[PDB]
């Protein structure tokens, strides 16, 4: 539980609680019991959903995206590639940059729903997991999907969405939100995040062969990470994303105006 | 408690208006621990060699100067044996004692923010394209911009400290101030901070210094114009892995 | 690179002076 | 086997259940745990820094550093009228709500617990003052006089060589929560800066100086119901 | 022995992009930016990603024969990168190779599209213009 | 509190877990600051 508050009667001495200097870079430890004379209130408030565990244990989409079930054999709209990352919806991603470095397990969870346009019973999906540096599949009938090694789920439809665990998998000893430098010891190339995101791709297809009228199915992934330790919180995203791969931003203001240092809002006009 | 000296090599600081040292997330450097080691070669620790005051170029602060920025440890390439061991080297590792000093008089006025952000990745002005290396390191540093700028470099606007976030919010990292009418120095003790044991002390810029005024500097006319901002940085319980022929850069 | 336009225009470089060779040198 | 009964709520998705499912890469060996300095276990733990506040979010100021700076000054005019006045209501009082206090509250809908306002004095060595920064309830209006102001939760700063104040805002409430959005049952009180005295400098120190605000709980402060923040908006896929 | 020969210009002066298509010795096919479109805006994507300032030329060589599938590039007259096929990604040892091979694989699925053109759109108008010329 | 499953990541999350250290941010002052004396 969060700290009570202690009874404080007239005070008339050379403590001064309230004059601090906040040039140490010291923000100060003063409660209401040092300015105010206060009651004594035990106080049973408890900081559990704040805790960095309930802040990002909630399931979120970090990608959408559609394919077909028929088309030309060696067409790429059959199938769905991720190059997993949190940057591509906004989110996620604000709640992660949040820290510098975290370390947590992934909860995956998908969402594959089918859309129709003017009779498949029901369809069967493959999620596979490609790993940095594995096959990829060049068509939807591709050898690679006989995954040997690569982890991989099948979900036909109207049952619960499929969901997996997956486990801290960085080269690192923590995920970075940011990398300040390139990928390169000449201090070109790639500059950025982008430069330690090796985690691999995520191939998703029909398992069916084909259909009688086109089917696109969407697949929304939900990450929610758990296990969480995170490191050097930062402040919050203040401006609008513009890129999935970069910190590029417009020049967003400080916080909404007002018309004049005490242009107050009452009611009482 | 004003008063404040620090001996790190060969090099003494001196301050007698100081605020408190910042020691960063409340951590004082130390050399790598073998159960947190992963290069397995013996790594040199050159201490006093290199772990020693540096002092950067001097910034003038000006009336109307939104503030600077320096990444280190890149800022401290070609400065004595420590640019030496980052060339020589594939790894490097250390912590920072970074004291800026700006002194003025009682009839002066201004306060900056000087603060050590982790991984204070930065984007472009011009947002679909990128910008060079250059456009980041220093010599001298870089500065923000009060408006927000175009081209192929970093959108210094001050507002959103280059980093797309709120500039006051920047004191959640390792910060101090330097009120001209409170102290005249900042010390900020930062350990190594990274997600791997050690790193390329080239491509990657651990922290980024920024000394942003936030309140702008002010005085009337015959009180002293030049008013300097000088950084004087010094690695600490700095290790290098790695040793190879050297860097050209 | 920089390339010397031979004149018999080919095997030059840049374009400004159309396709290449595998010397990736172009000529009109 | 087992006789089983399948209960409402099976086959679906809850975003927020926390069950064991199978992990994809079985006996995986992760990274062995490295000692980052700064690690965060709480978002309050973030809430509790202090941050400058952009008291002076005027229009036209809100994309320079005008935004933070109070300004104040030696002049025997206006000296009757508030320094600054803005609703003490974190957050979505603009000029709160986008602090680090703020942008970890946006992510809730409820809050509860003391607010405490540093302001540091950002003026000459020579320059002496006097500000009574007041708090009101929100049972009345806001304070329109001096007088007004100091019958409520108040503080004299006597500007010196300590250069900060604080002024805590103490939790004066009905419920033990406030709502983060605003709505009259839940609003928190104004706060507002009077000059106690007035700002006094030497004939060559600079006659107007810049005070600078800053924000964060106290040690009773929590915050409870999950929201997403109002502050992130996606339009479109990203690039 | 189809062929195409890609180029992109940073700095053109009033093409930014043009290709030549060819079967051996004899050219068929001449596309401008003017009037491989998917292509055409992969190049042009790719002079945002070299945060230089000199001006830049892009080459492709893509091509197939009778198969095997080249996907050479140049940068400013010096090969650069090429195209794994197993990984099916743009691969060098220069650092202006590995940006904008990102710069393309942010697009998410242009690395399936270059490699169904190389393993089996090329062959395939490769046969086809055999069987037809 | 009963794991069905053999690795550490396919687990529930820690959600009773609730511990903090605001010093490391809001007092990372070399030498210690006693509240009711001057800061310096
Ligand atoms: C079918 C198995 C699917 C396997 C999916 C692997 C998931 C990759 C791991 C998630 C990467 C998260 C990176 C976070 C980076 C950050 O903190 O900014
Ligand atoms: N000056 C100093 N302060 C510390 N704080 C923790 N360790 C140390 C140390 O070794 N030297």
């Amino acid at each position: 539980t969060v700290a009570n508050t202690q009874p404080s009667g007239p005070s008339n001495s050379t403590e001064i609680p309230a004059l601090t200097a906040v040039e140490t870079g010291h923000t100060s430890q003063v409660d209401p019991s040092d300015t105010i004379q206060t009651r004594h209130v035990v106080n049973f408030h408890s900081r559990s959903e704040s805790t960095i565990e309930n802040f990002m244990g909630r399931a979120a989409c970090v990608f959408m995206d559609q394919y077909k079930i028929n088309g030309e054999e060696t067409s790429t709209d059959r199938f769905a590639v991720w190059t997993i990352n949190i940057r591509e919806m906004a989110q996620l991603r604000r709640k992660c940059e949040m820290f510098t470095y975290m370390r947590f397990d992934i909860e995956m969870t998908m969402v594959i729903t089918s859309c129709q346009d003017q009779d498949m019973p029901v369809l069967t999906h493959q999620i596979m997991y490609v790993p940095p540096g594995g096959p990829i599949p060049a068509k939807v009938d591709g050898y690679e999907w006989q995954t040997s090694t690569n982890p991989s789920v099948f979900w036909t439809e109207g049952n619960a969405p499929p969901r997996i665990s997956i486990p801290f998998i960085s080269v690192g000893n923590a995920y970075s939100s940011f990398y300040d430098g390139w990928s390169h010891f000449t201090q070109d190339g790639t500059y950025g995040y982008t430069t330690l995101n090796a985690m691999g791709k995520l191939y998703i297809r029909h398992v069916n062969r084909s259909s009688p009228h086109q089917i696109t199915s969407t697949i929304r992934v939900y990450f929610k990470p758990k296990h969480i330790k995170a490191w050097v919180p930062r402040p919050p995203r203040l401006c609008p994303y513009i890129n999935k791969r970069d910190v590029n931003f417009v020049v967003t203001e400080i916080t909404d105006s007002r018309t004049s240092i005490t242009d107050t809002p009452h009611p009482e006009h | 408690d004003r008063v404040r000296s620090m001996t790190l090599g060969n090099s003494t600081i001196t301050t007698q208006e100081s605020a408190n040292v910042v020691v960063g997330y409340g951590e004082w450097p130390s050399y790598l621990s073998d159960r947190e080691a992963t290069a397995e070669d013996q790594p040199t620790q050159p201490d006093v060699a290199t772990c020693r005051f540096y002092t950067l170029e001097s910034v003038q602060w000006e009336k109307t100067s939104p503030g600077w920025w320096w990444k280190f440890p890149e800022a401290l390439k070609n400065m004595g044996l420590f640019g030496q061991n980052m060339h020589y080297h594939y790894l490097g590792r250390a912590g920072y004692t970074i004291h800026v000093q700006c002194n003025a008089s009682k009839f002066h006025q201004g306060c900056l923010l000087v603060v050590c952000v982790p991984e204070a990745e930065m984007g472009c002005a011009d947002t679909d394209t990128t910008f060079p290396a250059t456009e980041l390191t220093t010599d001298t540093p870089h500065v923000f911009t009060s408006d927000s700028i175009t081209g192929k470099k970093v959108q210094a606007a001050v507002c959103n400290a280059g980093m797309g976030v709120g500039v006051g919010n920047l004191t959640i990292f390792p910060h101090q101030w330097i009120n001209l009418r409170t102290n005249n120095s900042a010390t900020i003790v930062i350990p190594y901070i990274n997600s791997v044991p050690m790193d390329n002390m080239f491509r990657h810029y651990n922290f980024t210094l920024m000394i942003i005024p936030f309140a702008p500097l002010n005085f009337t006319d015959g009180a002293t114009a030049y008013v300097p901002i000088t950084v004087t940085i010094a690695p600490m319980y700095a290790e290098y892995n790695g040793l190879r022929l050297a860097s050209t850069q | 690179i920089q390339r010397t336009p031979k004149i018999q225009v080919s095997g030059f470089h840049p374009s400004d002076i159309l396709s290449f060779s595998k010397d990736w040198s172009f000529y009109l | 086997g087992v006789p089983v009964l399948n209960t409402p709520g099976s086959n679906q998705f809850l975003t927020s259940d926390d069950y064991q499912s199978p992990s994809a890469m079985p006996q995986f060996d992760e990274t062995p745990e490295m000692h980052i300095p700064g690690e965060v276990r709480n978002l309050m733990e973030i809430a509790e820094v202090d941050s400058v506040v952009p008291v002076n979010n005027v229009t036209g100021k809100t994309k320079s550093m005008d935004a933070y700076q109070i300004p104040v000054g030696t002049g025997n005019t206006d000296k009757t009228k508030p320094i600054f006045s803005f609703q003490m209501d974190p957050g979505y009082s603009s000029v709160l709500k986008r602090t680090l206090l703020g942008e970890m509250l946006n992510y809730y809908a409820h809050w509860s617990g003391s607010v405490k306002l540093t302001f540091l004095f950002c003026g000459s060595a020579m320059a002496t003052g006097k500000l009574l920064i007041s708090y009101s309830p929100p049972g009345a209006s806001v304070p329109t006089s001096r007088k007004d102001a100091m019958l409520g939760t108040h503080i004299v700063w006597d500007i010196g060589l300590q250069s900060s104040c604080v002024l805590c805002v103490p939790w004066i409430s009905q419920s033990h929560y406030r709502m983060v959005q605003q709505d009259p049952y839940t609003s928190a009180g104004y706060i507002t800066c009077w000059y106690q005295t007035n700002i006094v400098v030497p004939p060559g120190a600079p006659t107007s100086c810049d005070v600078l605000c800053f924000a964060s709980a106290c040690n009773d402060f929590s915050v409870r119901l999950l929201r997403d923040t109002p502050f992130m908006a996606q339009p479109g896929k990203l690039q | 022995s189809l062929l195409y020969h890609l180029t992109a210009v940073s700095s053109p002066a009033p093409p930014a992009f043009w290709v030549s298509g060819w079967l051996g010795p004899q050219q068929y096919l001449s596309y401008n930016s003017l009037r491989l479109r998917i292509k055409e805006k992969l190049f042009l994507e790719a002079f945002k990603a070299l945060g230089g300032k000199g001006p830049y030329t892009l080459q492709g060589l893509l091509g197939c024969e009778l198969s095997v599938p080249t996907a050479k590039f140049a940068l400013n007259g010096e090969e650069f990168m090429n195209f794994d096929l197993k990984q099916g990604t743009w691969g060098g040892d220069w650092p202006e190779a590995l940006a904008i091979s990102q710069r393309w694989q942010q697009q998410d699925k242009a690395a399936n599209k270059e490699l169904t053109f190389l393993l089996f759109s090329c062959p395939h108008r490769l046969r086809e213009h055999l069987e037809r010329g | 509190n009963i794991n069905f499953y053999k690795d550490a990541a396919s687990s529930a999350s820690n959600r009773q877990d609730i511990q903090q250290d605001p010093g490391k941010f809001t007092d990372p002052v070399k030498d210690l600051m006693i509240k009711t004396l001057p800061a310096l």
